[PDB]
């Protein structure tokens, strides 16, 4: 009694989303696909949390008339692998619900990664699921009849990819598997369009990571549009790794905002080991920047255990101590490696300079050369002008440095009360919350 | 077999009309087969295995010629030799050293974001050792940091690391960036900083450099009366502009009714 | 495929339709 | 390093380009785009030793890119090479694509009645024309008239009512069907008297099937000219019927004057 | 008929966008 | 929808920024900067 009754749950949860779905499918265009299949895939997401019963329910799922609540007691009157992912096709063709075919040739698949066998047998669901992305080639292509399967198997194509993903994980990578996605690209040129391209696009950089820069770079010329973001975490995706693309190519100061924007869109509990990695990006390009950014703000726990270095680099950055963070840089070097931003504390080494200054700018107007010597502990007056020069950088307060008595003037902007001086200051930002107005036009179109 | 090519490599290239020679056999390999147009054929491979040892001693040569497009050619192919998965490829001692001088040619020609995109190229090769490969990333520390200040560090940190024409590159590559500053006579000597620019606190040598087309670079007012810098500074006038611009956003408001 | 799928794009006009009925609910 | 390959100035390196181009347009789509400049000018190079695969890879250049006029500028460049790929799954879209520009470009030709039409490119139309006799070969009438009336001409037209030769819907009621959904009487009317003429081609002319002509083209003579043919062959049986036909369908005026030409 | 079906649906979609004009200039004229 | 893909790669917070500022620094304990000012 207790195993068969998380079996006979799945199967019934499984019949609700076959029949939402047909039905949908059945009657109207666009609200007939992915109206509920999202939640389907969310519902099928738990049936994988939840756990060869499931196959056995697979096993002729259609034949010809509609004979669904007799085929689920045929289910049961079974209980009373590689055979089974085509068992169903072999048995009886469905002679209809196309889409639902697709969706069909989708939950073996689920159990199949589920066992996580890492062999030919995971491999073998990759074939079964490239005979199900022949179907799904061919639901346009061939067939003349709505895209359902576009609408809403794409998405089922798109959890096939990360399958594939995951085998190539297991192996190294397919680049193939990419230029398909290349092939669906062309399909999203098509009447319909999808962003699943740029999660593998994002994949495909990560395989040639430091190897190569040029896929990030050919990645920024990919750019194209999908603006509507409607999984949003596809977007944060999307974010994670283009301002990943520009921390590495040193738009440090793009990529932060580019991280937060990221860290907001985290609906998934990211719970260990994931939201930590997107936090990790922030704290370093902000780091980079020169701004200290204390850890109190966010510190998820998982991001503490990972954070053991960063927090004690954080506090190294802080100290003038070159010997403290080279402790931490050869202790903590571990785990920063993994993470894949250990070339940023690298480069970060020769920019604990540069946070002294910014502290400087923001407490000092008009600083003396000499004490910035001694503030940054620079050797000599000399070096310590050439530290001003290097100071002025870009994005800070016009130093505007006399070069004699003046020393590092340092001169912030002066009449910044938001009044004439920022008149474009203070009205810039209401015109951006002011175009947010848009959200009345896109709900109210919605009806 | 394919002799010449290789036949040169005692004699490298005292004479540039060899390395044009050597050119036209190259072209003549490219006739025999593609650089690399698919993966299969590993023995065809190693035969671009050879073709990779003469194009890296090649771009040597284009280095002793000062050779600038053929270079970038040459360079362009031998990160494609690398390009390819070529798994039986050898280690080279040649390769590792050229991939530095490629990293110091990259300073050369500013490419930044490239120099650092190099430093990625070669993770493993950075971790400590490549001293070859560790004088361009010093002397990347030493560029954020202002190649200025360390230059003469940079100049005598290695007499030959292999690196002879480069380092002659890099005297090339001298960063005058710090230009804009206040100089001759409101500054009068920037020799502290020891960029070979500003070097030397008045001589001729100095004045070449630093009355350069009459200034340095020469565009912008004469540093010895210059103020400071451009000093555009800015105005209030703009309302009016501003004004402008109020009316394409308030209209706007009003056209979404 | 040319006068096969331009169809299907044709398909991908409806929703305009839904926009109509939200309007015509306005309207009234 | 395509780029360093283009950068030698060799005509076997030209080939050699191209041809790798070819090999890995996907793998490397900002190469081509970096390079697009050079190679547009060795695209519509004569002395380029393969300006039309130059054009080829024009098109992979392309290939991530949606446009399709520029696919129609890399078809004249290509010539025969375009029209070599018939099949090939991205290209096939895109020579589709091409056949979309080609139908708007002829639809803006039969739109001018005053001449002057601005040339299809050749190229271009021969790719058309030849996927258009893969739908003659296929043998649906319906993908035979798929261009027929998207290139509006009368030619291609008669073409596409041949189709495979088997001629039974399309030689009946298809110009029925064909009249709803016609957009421009000036073409249909084109359009309505071949389909009879091919009607009157068949040993026996439907009366239904030409009575399109006697109502919607509503010439007087041509009714008289086949009511003189059934009292020369006498089936005053066949007379009978299409003369009420005429009567109740169509309203006088023509009627009046085939009456005349019947008189006298 | 996948030729005539394209015509068809372009003429829906053709009158739709027809019609829809006419709803929100009568309920442009309701506001007034 | 979670993520994963990147496992490969106050009561004892809140002050934590603060104690950070002079975790290093408060060496004199106050009472020490006091004697530094008598010295002064």
């Amino acid at each position: 009694p207790p195993p068969p009754a998380p079996q006979d749950v799945e199967m019934k949860e499984e019949a609700a989303t076959g029949g939402g779905s047909t039905g949908e499918a059945d009657g109207k265009t666009a609200a007939a696909a992915a109206e509920h299949s999202q939640r389907e895939l969310d519902t099928v997401t738990l049936e994988d949390i939840k756990e060869g019963k499931e196959p056995r329910f697979v096993l002729r799922a259609l034949r010809m008339l509609p004979s669904t609540s007799r085929r689920l007691n045929h289910y049961v009157l079974y209980k009373a692998l590689l055979p089974f992912l085509e068992e169903p096709m072999d048995t009886e063709a469905d002679l209809q619900f196309r889409p639902r075919t697709g969706k069909a040739a989708s939950t073996p698949l689920l159990p199949e990664v589920e066992a996580y066998l890492q062999l030919l047998v995971v491999i073998f669901m990759m074939n079964s699921k490239r005979y199900k992305e022949a179907q799904k080639i061919s639901d346009d292509l061939m067939q003349k009849i709505s895209t359902q399967n576009r609408r809403a198997l794409d998405l089922v194509a798109a959890k096939c990819y990360y399958y594939h993903a995951r085998v190539y994980e297991f192996l190294d990578k397919l680049d193939v598997v990419r230029s398909f996605l290349h092939a669906r690209l062309r399909t999203a040129t098509l009447r319909h369009d999808a962003d699943g391209q740029a999660t593998l696009l994002n994949l495909l950089l990560r395989n040639y990571l430091h190897y190569s820069l040029y896929d990030q770079a050919e990645k920024l010329v990919s750019k194209s549009v999908f603006p509507e973001q409607a999984n949003n975490n596809e977007w944060a995706r999307y974010l994670y790794y283009t301002g990943r693309i520009k921390a590495i190519q040193l738009e440090y100061s793009e990529a932060r905002r580019t991280m937060t924007n990221a860290l907001r869109k985290a609906p998934q509990h990211t719970a260990v080991g994931f939201k930590q990695t997107v936090h990790k990006l922030l704290i370093v390009v902000e780091l980079l920047l020169g701004e200290i950014p204390d850890r109190l703000q966010f510190r998820q726990p998982s991001l503490k255990r990972s954070l053991m270095p960063y927090f004690l680099l954080t506090q190294a950055v802080r100290t003038g101590n070159l010997a403290k963070f080279n402790q931490v840089l050869d202790q903590f070097g571990e785990k920063f490696q993994a993470d894949g931003t250990y070339t940023l504390i690298i480069r970060l080494r020769h920019n604990v300079i540069k946070t002294g200054v910014r502290m400087i700018s923001l407490s000092y107007s008009r600083i003396s050369l000499a004490d910035i010597a001694q503030k940054l502990q620079l050797d000599s007056p000399e070096d310590a002008e050439f530290i001003v020069a290097k100071a002025i950088r870009d994005g800070v307060i016009e130093a505007s440095i006399n070069h004699e008595k003046g020393y590092v003037q340092s001169k912030e902007m002066i009449d910044i009360y938001s009044t004439r001086e920022p008149q474009l200051a203070f009205h810039q930002r209401i015109s951006f919350c002011l175009d947010i107005h848009n959200m009345s036009v896109k709900a109210m179109r919605f009806p | 077999m394919y002799e010449q090519l290789k036949g040169e490599w005692n004699r490298k290239s005292p004479n540039l009309s060899k390395c044009g020679e050597e050119l036209g056999r190259l072209k003549l390999v490219l006739l025999e087969l593609n650089f690399l147009p698919t993966t299969g054929t590993k023995l065809t491979k190693q035969q671009l295995i050879l073709a990779r040892d003469i194009l890296e001693i090649g771009a040597q040569w284009s280095i002793l010629r000062k050779d600038i497009p053929s270079f970038e050619r040459y360079m362009a192919q031998l990160k494609c030799y690398y390009f390819d998965y070529k798994e039986q490829l050898p280690e080279s001692a040649y390769m590792h050293q050229l991939l530095g001088l490629n990293l110091l040619f990259l300073l050369s020609q500013n490419r930044v974001a490239e120099f650092h995109t190099e430093l990625e190229r070669l993770p493993a090769k950075d971790i400590q050792t490549n001293v070859y490969i560790k004088h361009p990333v010093s002397l990347e520390q030493y560029l954020m940091e202002g190649s200025y200040n360390k230059v003469f560090l940079a100049k005598g940190n290695i007499p030959a690391e292999s690196y002879t024409f480069f380092i002659d590159i890099l005297l090339d590559t001298i960063r005058d960036e710090i230009a804009g500053c206040i100089e001759k006579a409101y500054e009068k000597i920037l020799f502290t900083e020891a960029t070979r620019i500003l070097f030397f606190n008045t001589p001729k040598k100095m004045t070449d450099y630093a009355k350069k087309r009459g200034w340095v670079l020469g565009p912008n007012n004469y540093y010895s009366f210059a103020s400071q810098q451009q000093k555009p500074e800015d105005t209030t006038i703009p309302s009016t502009e501003l004004a402008k611009q109020v009316i394409e956003y308030a209209r706007q408001l009003e056209m979404i009714v | 495929y040319l006068s096969k799928i331009e169809e299907l794009q044709l398909i991908v006009n409806d929703k305009s339709q839904n926009l109509r009925r939200l309007q015509a609910q306005r309207n009234e | 390093g395509i780029i360093s390959l283009l950068d030698e100035d060799e005509p076997q390196l030209k080939e050699f380009a191209l041809h790798k181009l070819n090999a890995v347009v996907n793998d490397f789509w900002a190469e081509i785009s970096e390079s697009v400049d050079k190679i547009e000018v060795l695209y519509e190079d004569e002395g380029f030793r393969s300006r039309q695969f130059a054009a080829l890879v024009a098109s992979k250049v392309f290939y991530h890119l949606g446009a399709f006029e520029e696919s129609l500028n890399y078809a004249l460049g290509a010539g025969d090479l375009f029209n070599v790929n018939d099949n090939s799954e991205y290209v096939e879209t895109i020579i589709a694509k091409c056949i979309d520009h080609y139908t708007k470009q002829c639809v803006e030709n039969a739109d001018l009645p005053e001449g002057e039409k601005k040339p299809i490119d050749q190229r271009l139309e021969g790719i058309v024309n030849k996927m258009f006799q893969r739908c003659l070969d296929d043998h649906k009438y319906k993908q035979a008239i798929g261009i027929a009336l998207e290139t509006r001409r009368l030619d291609v037209f008669e073409k596409t009512i041949l189709e495979s030769n088997d001629v039974p819907g399309m030689l009946a009621y298809s110009l029925k069907l064909c009249m709803s959904l016609m957009q421009n009487k000036q073409f249909r009317n084109k359009v309505l008297r071949v389909l009879v003429k091919i009607y009157m081609n068949l040993e026996k002319p439907d009366f239904i099937n030409v009575c399109q002509c006697l109502i919607f083209l509503d010439d007087p003579q041509a009714v008289s000219d086949i009511l003189e043919k059934l009292v020369k062959e006498d089936n005053l049986l066949m007379a009978y019927q299409i003369c009420f036909d005429l009567y109740e369908s169509a309203s006088q005026q023509f009627l009046s004057s085939v009456i005349q030409n019947l008189r006298t | 008929d996948l030729y005539s079906r394209y015509k068809k649906l372009q003429q829906e979609l053709e009158f739709l966008e027809v019609q829809e004009e006419y709803i929100k200039d009568e309920q442009k004229n309701l506001k007034k | 929808m979670s993520e994963k893909k990147q496992p490969v790669d106050e009561d004892n917070w809140d002050d934590d920024n603060v104690e950070d500022d002079f975790s290093n620094q408060l060496r004199a304990e106050l009472e020490k900067h006091g004697y530094k000012m008598e010295t002064s």
